[PDB]
Formats: C-alpha cells, sequence, structure tokens
C-alpha cells in the first residue's frame, strides 16, 4: 500500500505544476522519490498482543525510549572495479542480494572473476536501532516490562534520545536468525522487529493535535464559571480522607 | 498446498477428571498429577500430568511453520515445513530453461504460530491459544 502512495503522489505533483504554468526544472521533480510516512492509526496494539497473524502490518507503539545506537551503514547501490583493465561498475542491491559480475563488460577484457569489490565507494544508507521499553501505564499489576527493536531509516535518525516518550506507528517485519556463524542453517525462531516509518513525540514539528473531546470541553469550562472550583477539586482528588483541607 | 498451512485450530487434549478415572482401571495413570522426580525413561512421548510452580515465563514469540519462497523469475510459492533455507528453485519452469531464480522468503505468505517458553527444572513449550 505505501509502495501506491508513494506513486500516486508522484502523479499529483505533475498535475499541479501545469494547472499553475510554472517555469521550473521538470526534471528535477520528477527524479526526486516522495515518501509517504503515515501515523496515527486505529490500531493501537501493545507489545503484548502483537499476535502472530499480524506479520508485516503498520501498528502504532505508544513507549518510551531506553537507549540509543550509533548509526549503522547499510550498503545500498554496490561498487564493482576490474582489476585488469580497471572498468568501475554500479549494480544497485535488490532484496539484499548483491548480485556479483561472473565476467568483465568490457570487450577487451573478457575475464572471469577479475572484479573487485569497492566497499569504500558505495553509497550506503543511514540505520540506527533504539531500544523501545513498555509503557508502565498500560502493564499489568505483577508483570514485567518488556522491550522490542526499532530500525529508523531516512533522515529521521537521531531524533529520538534515552527519556522521550514518542510514538511509533511502522510495520511490523520480521528477520530470520542464523544458529550458526560459520554455517547457513536458520532456527525456528524469528527476530521480530518494528521498522519505524513517522516519529510523533507526546525533524519537522506537530502542527496541531485533536485529543479528548470537543464535548467534554462545554463540561470542562462549566465547571470553570462555577465559584467553588477550589472546593470541588479539593474533594476529588481524595473522597476516602477526612478533614486535610 | 500443504495440510497445516490450512490448518488454523489448534488441537488440545484434556486430561480424564478424577470422577472417570474411578470407573476406568485400566492403567490410570494419565489422571493422576505426577512429579518431575517421578518421570522416568518410559514416559517419553505420553500424555502425562505435571503439578509445580511456573517460574521464568518468557514472552510470546511468533514461531513459523511453513515458510514459503517466492521466486523471481518463474514467481512460484515453494512451501516447506519446519519439524536451512531453499535457494534454489524446484519449479520445472527454473529447471527447463536452465536458469534457476533465487527463491525469496515472503513474510507474508509464511504461517507463524505462536511460541512460549516455561519452566516448572523441566521447560514447557505453549504453543497455540
Amino acid at each position: 500500500v505505501i509502495s501506491i502512495m508513494d506513486q500516486t503522489i508522484k502523479d499529483c505533483m505533475v498535475s499541479l505544476i501545469v494547472d499553475n504554468n510554472l517555469d521550473y526544472d521538470l526534471d528535477e521533480i520528477e527524479t526526486k522519490f516522495y515518501k509517504v510516512r503515515p501515523y496515527n492509526v486505529g490500531s493501537c496494539k501493545g507489545m503484548r498482543e502483537l499476535n502472530p497473524n499480524d506479520i508485516d502490518k503498520l501498528i502504532n507503539l505508544k513507549g518510551l525510549v531506553l537507549r540509543s545506537t550509533p548509526v549503522i551503514p547499510d550498503m545500498k547501490v554496490a561498487f564493482f572495479k576490474c582489476n585488469v583493465c580497471d572498468h568501475t561498475m554500479a549494480v544497485e542491491i535488490d532484496r539484499g542480494v548483491i548480485q556479483e559480475p561472473a565476467r568483465c563488460e568490457r570487450i577487451d577484457c573478457n575475464e572471469p572473476n577479475s572484479m573487485s569489490l569497492i566497499h569504500n565507494r558505495c553509497s550506503f544508507a543511514d540505520k540506527q536501532v533504539i531500544k523501545l521499553q513498555e509503557t508502565p501505564d498500560f502493564v499489568p499489576d505483577g508483570q514485567t516490562p518488556h522491550s522490542i527493536s526499532l530500525c529508523v531509516y531516512d533522515e529521521l535518525v537521531d531524533s529520538c534520545r534515552a527519556g522521550d516518550r514518542i510514538e511509533v506507528t511502522g510495520t511490523f517485519r520480521s528477520i530470520p536468525i542464523r544458529a550458526n556463524s560459520r554455517q547457513r542453517v536458520l532456527k525456528s525462531l524469528y527476530k521480530t522487529y518494528v521498522d519505524v516509518v513517522h516519529v510523533k513525540k507526546v525533524h519537522n514539528e506537530v502542527e496541531e493535535v485533536r485529543q479528548i473531546t470537543d464535548q467534554d470541553l462545554a463540561k470542562i469550562r462549566e465547571v470553570a464559571a462555577r465559584e467553588d472550583l477550589y472546593s470541588l477539586l479539593a474533594r476529588s482528588i481524595a473522597p476516602s480522607i477526612y478533614e486535610l483541607e | 498446498f500443504p495440510p497445516n498451512l490450512t490448518r488454523r485450530y489448534f488441537l488440545y487434549f484434556k486430561p480424564l477428571s478424577q470422577n472417570c478415572a474411578r470407573r476406568y482401571r485400566k492403567k490410570a495413570i494419565s489422571s493422576k498429577p505426577l512429579s518431575v522426580r517421578q518421570i522416568k525413561g518410559d514416559f517419553l512421548g505420553q500424555l502425562i500430568t505435571v503439578r509445580g510452580i511456573i517460574t521464568r515465563v518468557s514472552d510470546v514469540k511468533p514461531a513459523v511453520e511453513v515458510i514459503a519462497y517466492t521466486c523471481d523469475q518463474c514467481g512460484y510459492e515453494v512451501f516447506q515445513e519446519v519439524n536451512t533455507p531453499l535457494s534454489e528453485c524446484t519449479s520445472e519452469e527454473c529447471s527447463q530453461n536452465q536458469t534457476k531464480g533465487q527463491l525469496f522468503m515472503s513474510t507474508r505468505a509464511s504461517k507463524f504460530s505462536a511460541f512460549q517458553e516455561c519452566k516448572i527444572s523441566l521447560n514447557i513449550h505453549v504453543n497455540g491459544t
């Protein structure tokens, strides 16, 4: 669904230029890939209600940031170079698969197993891991609050510090784990991680909030108009303790 | 299609009560609450009863059962039951054309079940609802 929204927002941008008839570069706008960051959904499921059938589903999380990890580089476009004719190439990574060329593309070369991978000339991506702790207001009595791993990409890194209440509303993906560091086997358990899409604190800024209800605001102003506000709120804060006014 | 992919229900076996076990005089061991030390070598694979205190309750981790690999060339879904990921496609379109496509694991096409570890020591694996 997000991939469709990224394409519909591109066609709507071109329609706004023709309707306005501006003297701007149309090639510089169409080449820019726009991304949609949905947040504040209705499915506000916690970390304990993470049912197994919610694989790859955008679920809003309301927790607290525990620690912060440094930015880890993530390779996106690989860079290859020959060792004989020195032919630089650029092969993009698709689904985490680095398809290395078997033979050189040059006609004068054409030597198998002659391409060298240069990691210093590759386009890396920003990747930050944030450990989120469960909110104690939703944890039942007698249970310990667990944690979860978050993955922040794009330019949203370095925006959440330790001791900040944010609202993560991203997809619920999962990556498999390996039983050994030297073998290609995989365990039965899958490491679950939430891909962060938007960061709403409780970069950019919130333009407005739509909390509570406007019908409750009329009742709030009704009590404020009464002269006995200092005595009504003093009794409701502790109706089980006598005196102590 | 594998039969485990369409089975959305979790079958359970409830032990017999103390009232029905008195009339049945043919090995009434499944109805008696046995202990951990009483588990010998002949109780393997038997429906016994363990009574104790649950300690160290783990979280709910989704456990996969049938992993489906979606190819990129032919586009076939290769199902594999879990009791090593598949990289080469086993379809007839990739073998006749001599083009072995890379099998991509689809998380949405794989069925995941609940899994929780508990210690009573004896490890207890809870699966399902």
